[PDB]
RNA sequence: AGACGGACCAGAGCGAAAGCAUUUGCCAAGAAUGUUUUCAUUAAUCAAGAACGAAAGUCGGAGGUUCGAAGACGAUCAGAUACCGUCGUAGUUCCGACCAUAAACGAUGCCGACCGGCGAUGCGGCGGCGUUAUUCCCAUGACCCGCCGGGCAGCUUCCGGGAAACCAAAGUCUUUGGGUUCCGGGGGGAGUAUGGUUGCAAAGCUGAAACUUAAAGGAAUUGACGGAAGGGCACCACCAGG
């Protein structure tokens, strides 16, 4: 059974643009998703995506430009504490310029980044590059 | 690749794909860029201007050069709607 | 108990004939006479052998034509057979036999040209697995 | 002297094309080392690794032939890697040089943290494999120097790369396969896509095409 | 394949405890057993008489007489 | 490429197509060749479109036309059919022609006799000469091929939907490709007919 | 052979087991 | 290291299937091994044909033939020289010969 | 009188697996499809524990054609308490209780998603030219032509993997994390000794240590060999003969 939705539906990403895909449908269509994909649009990796409504779950759809390499989650949903994202992000990443880790915590769905200007930390989600 | 001086390295600059924004490597054998010619509008007669099409050996071995080629065609104010 | 020619004395009987098509005729003993006066061979007995090929060999040339013998007399007429051309075949009778699907197509191609259209059937197509 | 047999080496003999980088820019094939001692003279240093003796068994006895590794690069940004077996192990040296030049590739760089003075180790970790070895290259500040086993020390050295750590898996103590996967690692450096990049090109004119003229026999 | 949640500790930490003892070398060291029965008590030399002097042969390829004592 | 300008189908070489099959395909179909036919009758032979077959094959002649020099330009046909036409397309533009027997290595192996290293690559057949094909990717080399409806589609860019099993359709279609490069780039006029037949690119058994 | 290496030793096993139960 | 695929023998989603007996090994063997063939021979072979032809009392005597259904064994086939060996890759042919 | 259910029998079907084949009648269950019915997160996997479990075998009755461990003879053999031939006990058959093992193999845990094509086959539903059907035209299969679901399999490929053989899963894995269960850690000693437990017995389950040893092993390659097969060859081989 589908115990998480957000892990299938980054596989359903990363498998096509893979390939080389133009466009990907992916069904859950749930709110964290959401976050988690107009933070990626923001920072540029992908294009937009229209989400299609019913009385339901929902369904989804982008377009991808697929200038990504891998897309990629964590789960279990670790806890943070801010000292240690040095040792999270080194080896998670490929390097110390570029790649996101993206975390949920109080204010909101943010990257690494932002949380430090902000100061605080939060929970793990996953990550991209 | 920039230093802090806005200087420029990385002694030159991999051509990419136009097809799947994928990068084109040295020794990838089976990439091409490919022209093809402009008319005067009125009696065929090219005049002087082509363009430039790159293709990456992943596309060109599954089968999908193409419809690739010809979607591109189809955007650039040539190969017009088949319809 | 075994009379099989060996590629020297294949190959220089094709170079002569190549050469020399009409010093030689269908007669050995004079046959035998130019090769002598035209190559220079280190022993009488190679000297025959070829000879008795290439005999053997013009009987071939006199119809049908060989692999590796490339003759001019058969090469134009080959380009005469090559070069000639019908007065009219794709013109065929000024009717066309044509079936309504093309017609459809041809309508939506805007055509109402000179045609027929006299076809219907049921389907037998595939055969007996 | 040389004669070259084909297109391109006419032109590299001729003062027509100016260096390397075109050549790689349009992934054409090189098929004679004349090029490469042409370009890159004098400036380019090899050593062998390893003569490996393999042997045959047949109705008499043993028939041996020996193998041979070689490695060459100039300290620059460029390497390469050659392989060839045979009987008398001069002549085995002397061909897989050829090969080595030939199969020679360009090699990138990058910093670390902060972008001052000029790239010292890689941009980015990488990884390859040839058959039951996997290797994986990481960067590391400016000074640690190299840190590894003497092979890919030696062969990293050679593309220029100063400062490196390494890992690796697998059966190491086969020397033809922990050679060529780490070639594999630093082949795939201009292959990997980053920000850095993401403009659009701006084509040119493909030697071949622009130069037609000479080769047509004027 | 593994086990992978976040209170799941007990489970794996048991895990490892019942399965280590099928690594020859903590079993030797963590059981008595090679230890009572080791002629040295966990130690490094010791003194001792000698009773006899003999000499013992070799394996196969070589041949030779090793000059041993019973002690 | 035809846009919308004055190069389009007009009322003479529809009669042509019609009259040598050159719109009936076979009974089995790739995917790749799916969006080039309009409809299956009720026997399985299909129905290929004659507006993409014409605006594709302006595009293979766009292509050629870039080339100035047309000897760097190769032509191939193994099989008997295509063989006269691809003589006179040869000598209709100034290519190099390859009939019958492509031996391996011929664009590898420097060395070789009939090494050649050329720029562009047209053929009749992918499933008969497949060898060429196959090497044009050990050597970077733009590929146009004559393919129908069942067609394994690899290696190749500019595909010319055609039937190319029977002699009438396929020295027919060299016979256009011939004009319009000339057309294109030459003392062609475009509009008053041109002097030679569609007839001399037929295969004539050997009947008398 | 495994098959018979297995039936020699019950062969024995039944002999230890009888041996034993005379105590 | 499998040699075959389908193991030999064509079950492919059963779990069990009844046994035969070799027509000469006699022994027991399942029926999806245990090449199968079958006889259509005449009765007189050949050589007699003209003889009871001409010594029949009808008209001529349609002459009736023999059918017969054959099991044989892997190893009693090979010694009867039916079938043989191959090589790897004519191994993949499930086509008999005319 | 007692067993067995041929050919039709298929890389066809059903079942949790073991396994299932003459006709008819009865008894109670089930998958898939169809659904603009209903309840509303009720679920996935699972220590302990519980049902089923080929053949052999054990226990008590009935029965006992055929085959046949043991057993006795005749042959071959240097010897044969074996391969062969003739006889022939337990058993093979049914009713009722025990035991709980197998190359019990897809030698491949279950659930869920994603990832390329092609032609078929079996069940159900939806459609369409036409032929027959039948007895005057319809709804039944049968084909003809397609579609859709979830099934047993198959051919093809630089998808991608892998020590390779090979595999649309053994893939989406140094760019390492979907959820969870059981189990392995050089080779032998050894599934042995002992202790506990079940069982009428045979045996099953749990399961060591001293000592010994540097290699055991997997996939593929080149030779050699073969009382393995297909072509040829020689009076230092044969046939016929001196
Ligand atoms: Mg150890
Ligand atoms: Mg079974
Ligand atoms: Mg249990
Ligand atoms: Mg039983
Ligand atoms: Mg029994
Ligand atoms: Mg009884
Ligand atoms: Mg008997
Ligand atoms: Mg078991
Ligand atoms: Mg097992
Ligand atoms: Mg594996
Ligand atoms: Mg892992
Ligand atoms: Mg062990
Ligand atoms: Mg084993």
């Amino acid at each position: 059974v589908r115990m998480n939705v957000l892990a299938d539906a980054l596989k359903s990403i990363n498998n096509a643009e893979k390939r080389g895909k133009r466009q990907v449908l992916i069904r859950p269509c749930s709110k964290v998703i959401v976050r988690f994909l107009t933070v990626m649009m923001k920072h540029g990796y992908i294009g937009e995506f229209e989400i299609i409504d019913d009385h339901r779950a929902g369904k989804i759809v982008v377009n991808l430009t697929g200038r990504l390499n891998k897309c990629g989650v964590i789960s279990p949903r670790f806890d943070v504490q801010l000292k240690d994202l040095e040792k999270w992000q080194n080896n998670l990443l490929p390097s110390r310029q570029f790649g996101f880790i993206v975390l949920t915590t109080s204010a909101g769905i943010m990257d690494h980044e932002e949380a430090r200007r902000k100061h605080t930390g939060g929970k793990i989600l996953g990550f991209f590059f | 690749m920039q230093n802090d001086a806005g200087e420029f390295v990385d002694l030159y600059v991999p051509r990419k794909c136009s097809a799947s924004n994928r990068i084109i490597g040295a020794k990838d054998h089976a990439s091409i860029p490919m022209n093809v010619a402009e008319v005067d509008k009125v009696t065929g007669r090219f005049n002087g201007q082509f363009k430039t099409y790159a293709i990456c050996g992943a596309i060109r071995r599954m089968g999908e050069s193409d419809d690739s080629i010809l979607r591109l065609a189809k955007a650039h104010g040539i190969v017009s709607q088949n319809f | 108990m075994g009379r099989v020619r060996t590629k020297t004395v294949k190959k220089a009987a094709r170079v002569i004939i190549e050469k020399y098509y009409t010093r030689l005729g269908n007669d050995f003993h004079t046959n035998k006479r130019v090769c002598e006066e035209i190559a220079i061979i280190p022993s009488k007995k190679l000297r025959n052998k070829i000879a008795g090929y290439v005999t053997h060999l013009m009987k071939r040339i006199q119809r049908g034509p060989v692999r590796g013998i490339s003759i001019k007399l058969q090469e134009e007429e080959r380009e005469r057979r090559d070069n000639y051309v019908p007065e009219v075949s794709a013109l065929d009778q000024e009717i066309i036999e044509v079936d309504p699907d093309t017609k459809e197509m041809l309508k939506l191609l805007d055509f109402g040209s000179l045609s027929n259209l006299q076809v219907t059937q049921p389907t037998v197509g595939m055969n007996f697995k | 002297e040389w004669l070259p047999v084909t297109k391109l080496g006419r032109l590299v003999k001729d003062v027509k094309i100016k260096s390397l980088e075109e050549i790689y820019l349009f992934s054409l094939p090189i098929k004679e080392s004349e090029i490469i001692d042409f370009f890159l003279g004098a400036a380019l240093k090899d050593e062998v690794l390893k003569i490996m003796p393999v042997q045959k068994q047949t109705r008499a006895a043993q028939r041996t032939r020996f193998k041979a590794f070689v490695a060459i690069g100039d300290y620059n940004g460029h390497v390469g890697l050659g392989v060839k077996c045979s009987k008398e192990v001069a002549t085995a040296i002397r061909g897989a040089i050829i090969l080595a030049k030939l199969s020679i590739v360009p090699v990138r760089r990058g910093y670390w943290g902060n972008k001052i003075g000029k790239p010292h180790t890689v941009p980015c970790k990488v990884t390859g494999r040839c058959g039951s070895v996997l290797v994986r290259l990481i960067p590391a500040p400016r000074g640690t120097g190299i840190v590894s086993a003497p092979v890919p020390k030696k062969l990293l050295l050679m593309a220029g790369i100063d400062d490196c750590y390494t890992s690796a898996w697998g059966c190491t103590a086969t020397l033809g396969n922990f050679a060529k996967a780490t070639f594999d690692a630093i082949s795939k450096t201009y292959s990997y896509l980053t920000p850095d990049l993401w403009k659009e090109t701006v084509f040119t004119k493909s030697p071949y095409q622009e130069f037609t003229d000479h080769l047509v026999k004027t | 394949g593994k086990c992978r949640g976040l209170r799941t500790a007990r489970k794996l930490r048991s895990h490892r405890r019942d399965q280590k003892w099928h690594d020859k070398q903590y079993k030797k060291a963590h059981l008595g057993t090679a230890l009572k029965a080791n002629p040295f008590g966990g130690a490094s030399h010791a003194k001792g008489i000698v009773l006899e002097k003999v000499g013992v042969e070799a394996k196969q390829p070589n041949s030779a007489i090793r000059k041993c004592v019973r002690v | 490429s035809g846009a919308l300008d004055v190069l389009q189908m007009k009322e003479e070489d529809v009669l042509k197509f019609l009259a040598a099959g050159t719109h009936l395909g076979g009974t089995n179909l790739d995917f790749q060749m799916e969006q080039y036919i309009y409809k299956r009758k009720s026997d399985g032979i299909y129905i290929i479109n004659l507006k993409r077959t014409w605006e594709k094959l302006l595009l293979a002649a766009r292509a050629i036309v870039a080339i100035e020099n047309p000897a760097d330009v190769s032509v191939i046909s193994s099989r008997n059919t295509g063989q006269r036409a691809v003589l006179k397309f040869a000598a209709a533009t100034g290519a190099t022609p390859i009939a019958g027997r492509f031996t391996p290595g011929t664009f590898t192996n420097q060395i070789q006799a009939a090494f050649r290293e050329p720029r562009l690559l047209v053929v009749t057949d992918p499933r008969a000469d497949h060898q060429p094909l196959t090497e044009a990717s050990y050597v970077n080399l733009p590929t146009i091929a004559l393919c129908n409806t069942d067609s394994p589609l690899r290696y190749v860019d500019i595909a010319i939907p055609c039937n190319n099993k029977g002699a009438h359709s396929v020295g027919l279609m060299w016979w256009m490709l011939a004009r319009e490069v000339l057309r294109m780039r030459g003392t062609i006029s475009r509009e008053h007919p041109w002097e030679v037949m569609p007839d001399l690119y037929f295969y004539r058994d050997p009947e008398e | 052979r495994a098959k018979w290496r297995k039936k020699r030793m019950r062969r024995l096993k039944r002999k230890r087991r009888k041996m034993r139960q005379r105590s | 290291t499998k040699k075959r695929r389908n193991n030999g023998r064509a079950k492919k989603g059963r779990g069990h299937v009844q046994p035969i007996r070799c027509t000469n090994c006699a022994r027991c063997v399942p029926k999806d091994k245990a090449i199968k063939k079958f006889v259509i021979r005449n009765i007189v072979e050949a050589a007699a044909v003209r003889d009871i032809s001409e010594a029949s009392v009808f008209d001529a005597y349609v002459l009736p033939k023999l059918y017969v259904k054959l099991h044989y064994c892997v190893s009693c086939a090979i010694h009867s020289k039916v079938v043989r060996n191959r090589s790897r890759e004519a191994r993949k042919d499930r086509t008999p010969p005319p």
